[PDB]
């Protein structure tokens, strides 16, 4: 049943086997070799079967560094895909891509191991729940309400605020629901991952949480399969235990790039901007499993890196079809000091219908999006002609749009090191009441600077009093 | 021999030795029981595209030719049900007892087998039915950026076919299982499932199924056309269908062209969309109309697949991300959208009022380039600006709110003849509903006459009956 | 002799010939197979040879669907290119790219068959007797005259009026010129081939016209060779009958896109914006065969789709070189009710010189372009400032430009059903006389509405009275 290494090309390794004893696709293989003399190095490596080539040969992707491999090394077949522990024994533990523990706590000893590749729920198992998840974040709770059991996607370039926004959502939602939580950290920073683990270990929240990481510095085999390890652990709580769970992923773009790095070495023809021909199929294998069924529910918050600030790129472009809510972060807002920097004209959700939200909520959100679009359509005219040449209506529309764009700003609890302010939580009632009061012109005699970094409208009014 | 064996296996593609007498496009069966299409015939191998889970197929497995072309079940029995790209049920309501089967690949009706399209396909949408008309055998494209209202126009159009003899086929290509289920509950909520067939290739399904889906939905629509009935076919997104074909062609090693797509891609959509037609009286007078949808990246209408399908269709509806956030809710670019069949598709009453609306909007588009200043514009220019702003408002309509053709005529007539001109711009939307409730509640004879004659010519009463409403409301 | 099918990949087929000899490039091949058993399908297919590969093998482009083909099927060499019927028997008939009749009227039974690939006329056989072909259309005959033996291009987007303008020109030539016409529907929509066939069968114009279509749903090899089939049928009337004939080609953009698809299928490297590297060579093989010689003349009207309003795209750009005259149709004129919707400021021809057309024709056409341009330079001032601020000269210049702008409008016979307007034909003498009388300021105390949709200027003068003014 055993085989031998024939070629090594970076992350890709080719293996040849005996007559008719070939392993299936997605099947795991093992390399365990001890140095025979001082010119060799000890190796412990796992390979995943990618395709059949002919001449009893198979092409594979390595899960760790291929340094030290030699042509002719013996390889063993495990008979099944990468299998990871599942169950309540996995709560409060940190894991590697292969489901082995990162923490110094000891062996997990779980009762069952599940394969990383499973078919998604059929059309008859789907759910159609229309329930609003309140986040306490003034921009999302108004313009892009989060559906329970749906997918919410955070799109942004480098350093716009995706991680600061994910961590504020983790803090606010996991506080009151007390359900099981999972965080994957596919492209999560080891420094941030350490800051998260310490807070969860001291606050006790870790006892209900599963963690899988898979750092930036890892080879593409790990960056490609790590999102599926966290998802396979979150699926057990939905399928076999019937619970409602939160699944956080700091970067699904890294999962796409890891497939791109692999594709040239596999022998495939490239597509647009050098990507793999299979890009939409691979994103759907991950995203179709993240759904709520008649047994239980999976709600997910995901961050998507946008390379070179271009949303037309194949990876971000392919992802939009799968999300129930989409939040886009703009550098123009970040460079102007307005945080969380969410773009009001490109952010949307499935739930923003007159049949799912109140008449007062629908009307306020409509009036906000419209006044900001009218202000966007005038920044050229205000540049070519003096502001004293604009009509009274346009003059008021500019002042109201100016107040609104900064009243959308809020100091987060997870950002006290950057904002220099305590941090605030705002209920939906005060968000709607707040924007309605500005839109209706009751606050025309208040400076724009009073609306920046305040949680609620009553605060803006005392912030105006603190300045004669 | 007719037995082949597998020599390579990848992402839904396999290659085999043997199969010397296989024909181009034939179905082939693997030893695991799964099926695939023989697409490329080489000197020493056959390129097979798999129609199911490929992970069970290995090098050295036996593969056999079936001697059969790909076919799907058809008939009245598919109405009010949900099926996959091969016609198999997925709604959980049991088996389908269809009596006939039709190949998904058939030739379109010839030049002499057709007749000119002269009857309307009401969408119930005031911007489409007045300015971008659809006839009962025409191909119209819905095109624009993501989240602009593309499916809403197709679904509102399917819901309006209740009191009309049209079978509706909705084909979902590369959609999430969750959005398919959400659309199916909306169709049941409005009762559209009493005459609707749903075909769905999900994003999780192999590229071969997302490729077969539009052709299967077309074969089901053709059955009704061949028997003298009317049918409507919607393709939720042809952009994902092109991407699915790009995937198979690149994995089969066919040489790429423009925007990485295969040269064969124009023939892919033209061989599909030319099957929608109105037949001659010798053939039975039956009809099939199509509503394909395309998504543009950041407004690029000049891209390969968009320009390719824009050249195939008989008209295009353009949706703007700009109009949508500005409060023009259906979000249609009336100064760019076009239908060749316009006039011939509409009824005599609708055409008359469409005309004045067209001149008013064209003039307003000419004036708005320099409408930035209005306190300086001549009072005459203001008349053009004011009329244009009001005609724009009449076109605004809430989702799932089709207006009946007699009412669309009655309101466009009022705006074009200046009867809505005197009403304030913000108050126009309120006045529209109030006037339509007034005309239906008392003296309903105006709405009854327009349904029967379809030609107006009775306006003296409509004018006098309108003055009684405007006197105090 | 006889060869065998070796490979099949979409519209592309490879054939091996072995013994005897290999076929030439552009040579036609035939596949005729009857199902040997119930697992096979009957096939009738024609292939065109594109290149030699070695190992006694040739690569070919299929003229119809390759579905049902099998490796080892027998192939026959016809010994020549695609050959189509020629002669008076081809008048009033509809044809496929291979010259087979589409209509159920029966076999054409013509006396001769000509190949689709023949050399163009030589520099010696070129004639230089330039003159003007009267169309009866008031915008073309004044601003962009058509040279006999020359090429005229119609440029525009979707819904501007290109096919209706082509249908009216086909009628007018059959009405007073009594000539023979050919229409080549390159990549034609089957909905439009039905409307062209019905207009011509009821108006009687079909008995003097040849229709070549194929279909927009056929493979790219068929969409590429169809314009040559219409041209090879038009050549016989010039060369063997010595007549002057008009060739209409609707959308050479589809011709350019079909050569691109064939080049991509054969494996050639993409050129500028993904077009074929051979674009200029292929365009020219068709445009050069259209010329006036010492035997007779072929003149041509061509429609060109402008994708996304960009005239710099390779397809429109390569076409401009072979155009004696140019017409640009503006969507802004079409939606304002002015038909045929030709832009008076972008339309031009090479024959617009005093040495080829009358001094009165040249002087009037100049005065028209000038007054229109002057009015274009003032419409900003007329909108922002009151019209009461314009000088006396400019005020009269605006009113004359306003009458001239609509006087360019004309009701067509082929479009009478749409609006109910009878249709008009205007001779060159009355077009020149009409614009001259407006430009000279003789006819000023007549309302602008009287010049819209009227034919000759006497008809505008009576119409003023019909409107009680
Ligand atoms: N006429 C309308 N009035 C109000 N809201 C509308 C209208 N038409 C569409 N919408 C809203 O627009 C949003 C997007 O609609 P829809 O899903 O049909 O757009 P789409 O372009 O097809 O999106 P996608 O590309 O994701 O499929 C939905 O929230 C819908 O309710
Ligand atoms: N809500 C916020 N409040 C204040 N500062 C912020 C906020 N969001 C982003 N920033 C600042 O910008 C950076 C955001 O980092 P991070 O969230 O990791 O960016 P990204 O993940 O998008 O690359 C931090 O340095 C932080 O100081
Ligand atoms: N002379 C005309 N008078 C009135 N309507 C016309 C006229 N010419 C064109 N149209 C209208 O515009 C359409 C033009 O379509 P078509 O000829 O296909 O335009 P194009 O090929 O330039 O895109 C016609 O179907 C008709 O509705
Ligand atoms: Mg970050
Ligand atoms: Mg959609
Ligand atoms: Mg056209």
């Amino acid at each position: 049943t055993r085989g031998r290494v024939i070629q090594v090309m970076g992350p890709v390794v080719d293996v040849k086997f005996e007559n008719g004893h070939l392993p299936a696709i997605y099947n795991a293989l093992k390399i365990q070799h001890k140095a025979r003399n001082e010119n060799e190095v000890d190796i412990d490596l796992t390979l995943e079967v990618a395709l059949h080539l002919g001449d009893d040969t198979v092409r594979t992707i390595a899960m760790a560094s291929t340094d030290g491999l030699i042509r002719g090394m013996e390889v063993i077949d495990t008979g099944a895909p990468i299998s990871v522990p599942v169950g309540p024994e996995t709560l409060g533990r940190m894991f590697d891509v292969l489901g082995e523990p990162i923490d110094e706590k000891g062996p997990v000893k779980a009762k069952k191991r599940w394969p990383i590749h499973r078919p998604p729920p059929s059309l008859s198992e789907q759910s159609t729940e229309d329930e609003i998840l309140e986040t306490g974040i003034k921009v999302i709770d108004l313009l892009a309400p989060i559906p329970k059991g749906g997918k919410i996607g955070l799109f942004g370039g480098a350093g716009v605020g995706k991680t600061v926004l994910i961590m504020e959502l983790i803090r606010n939602i996991a506080y009151e629901h007390k359900g099981f939580s999972v965080f994957a950290g596919v492209g999560e920073r080891s420094r941030e991952g350490n800051e998260l683990w310490l807070e969860m270990k001291e606050s006790g929240v870790l006892d209900n949480t599963v963690l899988v990481f898979g750092q930036m510095n890892e080879p593409p085999g790990a960056r490609f399969r790590v999102a599926l390890t966290g998802l396979t652990m979150a699926e057990y709580f939905r399928d076999e235990e019937g619970k409602d769970v939160l699944l956080f992923i700091d970067n699904i773009f890294r999962f796409a790039q890891a497939g791109s790095e692999v594709s040239a070495l596999l022998g495939r023809m490239p597509s647009e901007v050098g990507y793999q021909p299979t890009l939409a199929t691979e994103m759907a294998e991950l995203q179709e499993r993240i759904t709520s069924t008649r047994r239980g529910s999976i709600t997910s918050v995901q961050a998507i890196y946008v390379p070179a600030d271009d949303l037309t790129d194949p990876a971000p472009a392919t992802t939009f079809a799968h999300l129930d809510a989409t939040i886009v972060l703009s550098r123009e807002l970040a460079e102007k000091g307005i945080y969380p920097a969410v773009d009001p004209l490109q952010s949307t959700s499935r739930i923003m219908d007159p049949r799912i939200v109140s008449e007062e909520h629908y009307e306020v959100a409509r009036r906000v999006r419209e006044i900001l679009q009218r202000y966007k359509d005038l920044q050229d005219i205000i540049a070519i002609l003096g502001m004293e040449e604009l009509s009274e209506e346009d003059k008021l529309i500019v002042q109201r749009a100016r107040k609104i764009q900064r009243f959308l700003s809020q100091p987060f609890h997870v950002a006290e090191h950057f904002t220099g302010r305590p941090g605030k939580y705002v209920p939906i009632e005060d968000t709607i009441r707040g924007f309605k009061e500005i839109l209706d012109g009751k606050l025309d005699d208040v400076p724009e600077q009073a609306f920046y970094m305040v949680g609620t409208i009553e605060e803006a009014v005392e912030k105006a009093k603190k300045m004669k | 021999s007719d037995v082949g064996t597998v020599i390579q296996v990848g992402d839904g593609i396999a290659r085999a030795h043997g199969l010397d007498n296989v024909m181009s496009g034939e179905l082939v069966e693997f030893a695991n029981g799964v099926m695939g299409m023989a697409l490329n015939l080489e000197e020493n191998n056959v390129g097979i595209v798999i129609l199911g889970p490929y992970t069970g197929i290995k090098e050295g497995d036996e593969v056999r030719r079936t001697g059969r072309i790909m076919e799907v079940p058809v008939g009245e029995e598919l109405i009010g049900r949900v099926v996959n790209a091969l016609g198999q049920p997925i709604d959980g309501k049991g088996p389908i007892n269809a009596k006939e089967f039709r190949p998904v690949e058939r030739k379109a009706p010839g030049v002499v087998d057709r007749q000119p399209v002269k009857e309307p396909l009401q969408t119930g949408i005031k911007a489409i039915d007045a300015m971008i008309p659809i006839g009962r055998g025409q191909r119209e494209l819905i095109i624009g950026d993501r989240q602009t209202g593309k499916t809403a126009i197709a679904i509102d159009t399917i819901i309006n076919q209740k009191g009309q003899d049209v079978i509706c086929i909705y084909v979902a290509i590369g959609q999430k299982q969750s959005t398919v289920a959400q659309v199916v509950k909306t169709l049941e909520e409005h009762g559209a499932m009493e005459y609707t067939i749903v075909v769905a290739a999900t994003a999780s399904d192999p590229a071969a199924l997302q490729y077969i889906a539009p052709y299967a939905g077309c074969a089901m629509g053709e059955y009704f056309r061949d028997k003298g009935k009317h049918a409507l076919v919607v393709y939720d997104d042809l952009s994902k269908h092109a991407v699915a074909y790009r995937q198979i062609s690149l994995l089969l090693r066919r040489p790429p062209g423009r925007e990485a797509y295969p040269g064969d891609v124009f023939y892919l959509h033209s061989r599909l969309l030319e099957r929608a037609a109105k037949l001659s009286d010798e053939k039975g007078g039956g009809s099939l109309t199509a509503l394909p949808i395309i998504e543009t990246q950041a407004g690029d209408v000049s891209a390969y697949i968009p320009t390719n399908v824009i050249s195939i269709t008989d008209g295009q509806i353009y949706l703007e991300s700009d109009l949508f956030y500005s409060g023009i809710r259906p979000a249609i670019n009336v100064g760019l959208s076009v239908s060749r069949v316009g006039g011939a598709a509409q009824i005599k009453a609708m055409k008359q009022v469409a005309g004045k609306l067209r001149l008013d909007l064209a003039q307003y588009r000419e004036l708005q380039a320099f409408a930035q200043f209005a306190s300086d514009l001549d009072e005459a220019t203001r008349a053009q600006l004011e009329r244009g702003q009001r005609m724009t408002e009449i076109l605004k309509q809430p989702q799932y709110s089709p207006m009946p053709v007699e009412k669309q005529v009655v309101i466009i007539y009022a705006g074009t003849n200046g009867y809505l001109d005197d009403i304030p711009v913000e108050k126009v939307k309120e006045f529209e509903d109030g006037f339509l409730e007034y005309i239906e509640s008392k003296h309903p004879d105006i709405l009854e006459e327009i349904r029967e004659k379809k030609a107006l010519d009775d306006e003296l009463e409509e004018k006098l009956k309108k003055a009684i409403k405007e006197f105090k409301a």
